[PDB]
């Protein structure tokens, strides 16, 4: 009504739209530190 | 044992034989959960 409405909204994604209105898909990446064991690591730089 | 780990070794016998044998490691990770009491699963 007036001064009332429903928070969310749809993004009227178009191919026709400038760019700062295409979308964009984001991924962001948290890295988190626990105690838990680490799992999460990198390729190990061996040799011959 | 408390973080928690598990050694295990699996031998037949034939209410325990009365001898020694050492444990191999099986399980090793820390999880946050503190361990006080336990019960198994059947």
């Amino acid at each position: 009504g007036f001064n009332c409405y429903f928070p969310l909204q749809s993004y009227g994604f178009q191919p026709t739209n400038g760019v700062g209105y295409q979308p964009y898909r984001v991924v962001v990446l948290s890295f988190e530190l626990l105690h838990a064991p680490a799992t999460v690591c990198g390729p190990k730089k061996s040799t011959n | 044992k408390n973080y928690f780990k598990i050694y295990s070794k699996h031998t037949p016998i034939n209410d325990l034989p009365q001898g020694f044998s050492a444990l191999e490691p099986l399980v090793d990770l820390p999880i946050g959960i503190n361990i006080t009491r336990f019960q198994t699963l059947l």
